[PDB]
Formats: structure tokens, sequence, C-alpha cells
């Protein structure tokens, strides 16, 4: 029916077929050559009206941004911050529904945030990575898009603060898996004591020291020894010696008060 | 891979008689309503005589050319294959279907 | 632009250039209704696509520049736009994008030319993004300047190396570079199962060799496991490195003299490996003509099964 229509040039007739057959939610086949057809028309507010109702008919990204592929062809600053206010806004408020994806919502954010960038306000595209992930905390891939952008865009010491929180929880999933592979534990001490300092810093030193039997594993204690000396200390050192000790024990009497507590750690 | 839906194929065509109605219509610039009735509910559209002289033409035209692209279809088909041995041209009909079921 | 260069200043160079490149409003639009015209529209609104004038005017800014330029002139300001510009117009050819991430390097914009690297690996197919790391993970672990962090230079080799790698590129130098620098900035040999990635992956024969002779430095224990792993034409030369780690720390590397001549034809290698095996000791050519004999017969089963 169009095709003829088209081929008599009676725009409305074929408008008011659209508007018919686009009420009757048709798929994303028809849209799209809706909205091909106002662009062939010129009619520029009749298709910002159309992808108006396509969200409406088909919730999710690749509509919602192919208006925005639409809008920044056409470089209206104003109306395309519009269009990702309310597109942003419509996952949040819909958050309960759980229609739009992980994946899905990190291509919202991204596509937003490397507009800002592109309008060289820096100050909300940043803002928006705390809000999002905030916001939704569950997802890792807007996490992880939240740190591509820095990479790109943002100053040394905030991709620092943040490249060690992804360091930290790879490191963490891991020796969740892998059981005993002590050269990943020397790294994630020193991960943290070089960038965690904190009660997490003591933390992890006990529960690297609870995995803790191998030649290369009580190297590892050893480090978590100086660790916790560098800063108690003979008393866990006494709970580890105690693996097994009759001529340790008459070395420790020797020279454990008459001498250090580095004496002290020699027996050991 | 895969064949093409009829959704998908409908659109395609649906867009190469897009594009060609396009170059028409710059090639035109080149070589250079609606009334209801009171009395029935009848409808009538006001039209110029050209283009629909203009889609009547095409459309015979586009018919012209798969006819005789099936036709030189039909030629290259009889005379390619000539291995199997068959009694009339249904039988290498057939046997080229049991070729692409191959 | 060349004749005015040599009679008037660069200054008078570049202000008649300045006038060609005005980006507009909208590059895609524009650069869409040109290809579609048909040959109505002109090319004076779409000029700017250029590459050409794009790269002769860059030369004309990059060699205009001082040596030192630190960022407060005019010109090193000027020159950064302009080439930020190309890439934002998003034509900018792969040398083009190492002219300018050099560009930064030279003038002490070391931090800055790593968000170079960042914005444009994305934009290539790889076969070229291979060339990109190559220069990127280089300045970031030689270059005097660049202060980042070890686990920052592990972030840029572990988004590499995993993206690289699922596109599907041999990765050679990647794996050394991330190999290498583990023990001038760390200092421990975790690089066996870095570079056991390579020799896994889902050349690579050329990386398995040179580590396992590393392993046989610092200590045995994690030797004996890879000369295991290294044997599951390419196949017989597995099988020759595993005797040669036999030989390195007898009766092991004669099983599997044998377990590679069974593992594929032709065995000869495997009798100079055998051989070699037998030469190793400073006992009696007994072991040695029966393994001879073995071989022999184990051909004529062969020639019986042929």
């Amino acid at each position: 029916y169009l095709i003829v229509e088209e081929s008599l040039n009676n725009v409305e007739i074929v408008r008011s077929l659209y508007t018919k057959w686009c009420s009757l939610e048709p798929g994303v086949n028809a849209w799209n050559s809706f909205v091909d057809f106002e662009i062939r028309q010129k009619n520029w507010n009749g298709v910002r009206e159309i992808y108006s109702k396509y969200v409406m008919a088909h919730p999710q990204m690749q509509t919602w941004l192919k208006w925005v592929r639409f809008e920044n062809r056409h470089g209206n600053t104003e109306f395309t911050r519009s269009v990702y206010s309310l597109a942003i806004d419509t996952v949040a408020n819909l958050q309960n529904l759980q229609i739009w994806s992980d994946m899905e919502v990190a291509k919202l954010v991204n596509s937003f945030a490397h507009w800002e960038a592109a309008q060289q306000e820096y100050e909300r595209s940043s803002a928006l990575y705390q809000i999002a992930i905030e916001k939704w905390p569950s997802n890792q891939l807007l996490k992880a898009g939240l740190l591509d952008f820095e990479k790109q865009f943002g100053d040394i010491n905030s991709i620092e603060e943040t490249i060690s929180y992804k360091r930290k929880m790879e490191y963490e999933t891991i020796l969740s898996n892998n059981a005993y592979d002590y050269d990943t534990w020397w790294l994630y001490l020193d991960l943290i004591s070089e960038s965690f300092p904190k009660q997490i810093m003591q933390t992890f030193e006990k529960a690297i020291v609870d995995s803790r039997k191998e030649l290369s594993k009580n190297v590892q204690w050893k480090r978590y020894i100086y660790l916790w000396m560098r800063y108690v200390e003979l008393e866990l050192e006494n709970s580890l010696l105690e693996e097994e000790f009759q001529r340790l024990i008459d070395d420790i009497i020797p020279h454990k008060h008459f001498t250090k507590i580095w004496l002290m750690y020699a027996k050991f | 891979r895969g064949g093409i839906s009829y959704d998908q194929l409908a659109k395609l065509s649906y867009e190469k008689t897009l594009r060609n109605l396009a170059t028409q219509t710059q090639n035109s610039s080149k070589q250079d309503k609606v009334q209801k009735d009171t009395k029935t509910g009848k409808i009538t559209i006001a039209d110029d005589d050209k283009l629909v002289n203009k889609l009547a033409v095409s459309l015979q035209s586009e018919s012209k050319k798969r006819y005789e692209a099936r036709k030189r279809q039909m030629q290259n088909a009889k005379t390619l294959y000539g291995v199997e041995s068959f009694i009339n041209d249904k039988n290498k009909q057939f046997n080229e279907k049991l070729s692409r079921e191959s | 632009a060349d004749r005015e260069l040599d009679k008037e200043g660069v200054e008078r160079a570049f202000s008649i250039l300045e006038d060609a490149l005005h980006v507009p409003t909208n590059p895609e639009i524009l650069l869409e209704k040109y290809k579609n015209g048909h040959r109505k529209i002109p090319a004076q609104t779409v000029l700017f696509n250029s590459l050409r004038i794009w790269s002769k005017y860059i030369d004309y800014l990059e060699a205009y520049c001082p040596k030192d330029a630190n960022s407060s002139d005019k010109i090193f300001n000027k020159t950064k736009m302009a080439y930020n510009t190309v890439i934002d117009l998003r034509l900018i050819t792969p040398a083009m994008a190492e002219n300018f991430a050099l560009f930064l390097q030279n003038h002490y914009e070391v931090m800055e030319s790593f968000q170079v690297y960042e914005k444009t690996i994305p934009l290539f197919p790889p076969e070229i993004q291979y060339e990109l790391w190559i220069e990127y993970l280089e300045v970031a672990t030689s270059h005097q300047l660049s202060s980042l962090s070890p686990e920052h230079i592990r972030f840029l080799f572990e988004k590499a190396l995993k993206n690289l790698c699922s596109n599907g590129i041999d990765c050679k130098t990647i794996f050394i570079a991330y190999s290498v620098f583990e023990e001038r900035i760390s200092g421990l040999i975790s690089k066996s199962i870095e570079i056991l990635r390579r020799g896994a992956v889902i050349r690579l024969q050329l990386w398995r060799m040179c580590i396992s002779k590393a392993e046989s430095t610092l200590g045995p224990s994690v030797t004996r496991e890879l000369y295991q792993e290294c044997i599951q034409k390419a196949v017989e030369f597995v099988i020759k490195f595993s005797d040669f780690e036999s030989s390195i720390g007898a009766r092991e590397i004669l099983a599997y003299g044998a377990k590679l001549l069974p593992p594929s034809n032709t065995e000869l290698w495997d009798s100079f490996e055998i051989f070699e095996l037998k030469h190793g000791d400073k006992t009696y050519k007994d072991m040695l003509k029966m393994k001879k004999v073995l071989e022999s017969n184990m051909l004529i089963d062969s020639a019986s099964v042929s």
C-alpha cells in the first residue's frame, strides 16, 4: 500500500497509513521505515513525535539509542540531552520492572557520558557515573564502563583511585576460585598494602594467613609476619611455630628475655 | 547465513523500490487531495494522470525484467548440466533438485 | 599553502588553510547528503573530510611548534585542538595516531598521550591495534616520566592481552612485555603462568620453549609440570622440547621418546633425542642398542600396518 502511494506522491495518505499501522504495534521494521519516511519528508517535528511513541512500543536501548543517533546526527544540543535525560530517568523509575539488563543499561550510561565529554563538560559526565553506580550497585559492566571513560578523560589520580577497586574484585574472585596460588597472594596483599591502607589492610593479612602449608606457602606467612612486624607479634609467632620443637624451646628460653623480638622471630 | 524471512525481504524490496523511486525523481529534476462525498460515504482522490502511468509502466517493466531473467536462467539451466542420463527436461530438472539437496 | 609558506609567514599559511577546515554544525548529515547527492551538491561544503588537507595542515603546526612547548604556548594549544578535531571527525589514520601520541611525549605531556592510545584503539580493527598496543604498552613501561602504578600497568596488559587474543592475533610480543617487566618492578617468577597462556591460547612453540628454560634457573618443581603440559609436525617438536627438559633434570625421558614417537610417520629426530640422552651420561651401550632395537621393531610394525 505504501510504495503505490509513494509513487503517487500522496504524502498525507502514507502518513495516515503509518499512523494506523504503527497503532497495531507491529514490530521494529515498521517504525524504522516510518522514521525513514519523515526524513524523506523533512518533517523534523513529526519524526521526533514518532520516537516518543516508538520507545513506548519497544522499550529497549537500541530504540532509545536510535533516537540519540538521530539527534546527534543533527547536532541540536538542547534537544539531545533532553532525550538523554528522559532515557536515564525512565530506566531509574521503572527499575522494579526488570526489563533492561546489566549489559543493556551500560550502553545508555556510556553513550550518555561520552556524549557529554564531547560537549566539554567532564563534571557532568563524571557525576552521572557515581549516581549510576549508586543507583545500580549490581552491574559490574557499568562499573567497568566507568573505568574506560576515566582512562580517556579523567586525571591520573582518579584513574588510580578506580583502577585499585577493579584489581581488588578480580584478585578476590580468583582467590575464591583458585585455592593455593601463592604468587597472587603476594600481589593481593601488596595491592592492599600499597593503595588500600585501612582496617581491610590488617584484615586481609589475617585472611591470607588463614589460607596459609607448602614451602611455597610458608614464605607468605613470613611476609605477613613482616607486614605485622613493620606495622601480639610474639603471640601469633608461637601459634604458627606450633606446626613442629624441643631444641627450639630450649633455644627460645635462652634467647627471648636475654637478648629481642627479632631474636624471637629468628627461632621461627 | 540462512534464508531471508518474508518480513526482511518485504522491507528490502520496499527499500529498493524507494531507491528506484528516488532516482526517478532525481532524473526528472535533472531533465528539466481528498474529497469525501455527501450523498454516499464514497471518497474521491484527485490524481495526476502522470505517476499513475509511471507506476503502471514500472510494474510492467519490472515484470518484463524478472520474466527475461528467469527465461535466461531457463536457458542456462538446460544448457549447463549433461553428465547424468535423463529422459526429458523434467528428469534433469528433478535431478538438479537432488543435486541441490546434497 | 606551499607558495605562501615560502613568500610569507607560516601564520599566513595557517590562515589561508584555516578557512578550509570549518566544521560547521553536523558532519554526519553533510557527508551523507554529499554522497547521496548526484553531483549537484558541491564538495565545498564537505571539504573538512579530506585527510590530505588535515595532515599537511598539522605538519605545518608540528613543524612550527618549538622544541620546548610545555602547553603554555598558543601553538601547542592550537595543534592539540587541531589534532583532537581529527579524532572527533574520526578521519585519523593509525600512522597519524602515532604521530600525535609521539607529539605529546616529546613535549612532556606523557600522561595525556595514554589518553591518545585509549581513544583510538576502540575505533580500529585488530591487525592494526597490535601495532598501537606495542607503542602504548612500551611507553607505559619504558618512558621515564610515566609514573603508573604496577596494578595500573597490569591493567593495561590484561585489558589488551585478553581483548587482543579474543579477536585472535599471535600476540608474541605483548606476552613477553608482560613477562619481561614483571621482574623489573615486582620481581617474582609469576612469569610462567603469565607466559603459559601464550603457549595455550584459545610461534607458540617459540614462546613455550624459552620460558621452560627460565624455571630451570629458579626451581625444578615448576619445570616438571611444564614438561608434562608441553606435550599436550608441531606435536613432534613439542616431544623434542620435553626430551631436552629431561636432560636438564632419563627413564622418563626414554619413555617420553616412546610417547612422542607414538605421538606421530618419521621419528629419527626422536632417535637423536634418545641418543642425546644416552650421550649425556659420562652407562652401558646395552640399553641404547636395546632402545634402537625397540625403535626399529616399532618401524617394522608400522611397515606391516602399511
